[PDB]
């Protein structure tokens, strides 16, 4: 069964700085096998830690290298069948952040407003990514939304939030299509407050 | 003369590499442009030029259609061979170091 691919503190890390990538699964797989594609492709076997009747494996990353960016992923071995490897895992891309200008988010109308008003984030920046990641602290998936306007010689990027429900620090990211697994520097978080 | 001594090396390394990995070096582009005399020693160079023709990752699906050649090699000696993380590039590269070494 498809193993689970996760990165701890998280897949956003920074030049130098250190990022685990565990490996695991509830099916008793003796080996797991972790796949980079990017620059510079490779595999790693590393060896399945069963327990909790859970079977795990880190790979880590003490420094991290700009080689070793990329789309990882896990399947899970059993000596068993060795031949037959798993379904692979979720890709999980490994960006290095903090290479280009940091973008700066603003709130329309404003960073507090009361529940049920309509607010819009925007992201703006001089450099033209091709992307900006809108990503909001403790949730995983980032929103992606390419530059409409262009105001005072920056473009922006703003990501409607609908009606208020409730708040969170927001962040924000530029990417370029060249260079996929590199990113901005964040931009200061927004809080928002409902 | 030493010219024939650089050929008998240089046939060392290219039969070595063929034989171990289980491939042929013939229509490789990347691996024959590195049979001279100073690049056919550089055991990083030849090791990189063998993941990116070969493309020994893409074995854990199969193999890449343009060749799954060293599918055999990767399945003995890396997906299934018979502690710490191990790297199918690092295994690659150790490969090779021993083919230059042996090459005499
Ligand atoms: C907020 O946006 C929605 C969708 O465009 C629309 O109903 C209207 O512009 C706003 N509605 C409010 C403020 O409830
Ligand atoms: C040997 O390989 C290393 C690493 O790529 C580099 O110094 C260069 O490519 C080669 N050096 C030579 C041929 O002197």
């Amino acid at each position: 069964r498809k193993p689970s691919l996760l990165a701890h503190p998280g897949p956003l890390v920074k030049s130098e700085e250190t990022v685990i990538l565990q490996c695991w699964s509830d099916v008793m797989f003796e080996h797991f096998l972790l796949h980079r594609e990017g620059m510079f492709n490779d595999t790693l076997r590393l060896i399945g830690e069963h327990h909790d009747g859970v079977s795990k494996a880190n790979f880590s990353i003490s420094r991290m290298t700009q080689d070793l960016a990329g789309t990882y992923r896990c399947y899970g071995s059993v000596t068993h069948s060795p031949y037959q490897v798993s379904a692979p895992s979720d890709p999980l891309d490994i960006v290095i952040i903090g290479l280009y200008e940091k973008p700066s988010l603003s709130a329309q109308p404003g960073p507090t407003v009361l529940a049920g008003e309509n607010v819009t984030l925007s992201c703006s920046s001089r450099s033209s990514y091709d992307m900006y990641h809108l990503s909001r602290e403790g949730e995983a998936h980032e929103r992606r939304l390419p530059a409409g306007p262009k105001v005072n010689g920056t473009f922006q990027a703003d990501f409607p939030l609908g009606p208020a429900t409730h708040g969170g620090t927001y962040r924000c990211f530029g990417s370029f299509h060249d260079s996929p697994y590199e990113w901005s520097k964040s931009s200061d978080p927004l809080l928002v407050s409902v | 003369g030493e010219a024939a001594r650089i050929a008998a090396a240089i046939d060392a390394v290219i039969k070595g590499i063929e034989t171990k990995f289980g491939v042929s070096t013939n229509g490789v582009l990347g691996l024959k442009s590195l049979f001279t005399a100073n690049n056919y020693n550089n055991a990083t160079k030849i090791a990189g030029a063998i993941i990116e023709e070969y493309k020994p990752s893409s074995c854990l699906t199969g193999g890449s259609g343009a060749d799954n050649s060293i599918c055999p090699w990767a399945m003995e000696n890396f997906f299934a061979a018979r502690r710490e993380a191990v790297s199918m590039n690092d295994v690659i590269e150790k490969t090779v170091k021993t083919i230059v070494s042996d090459a005499p």
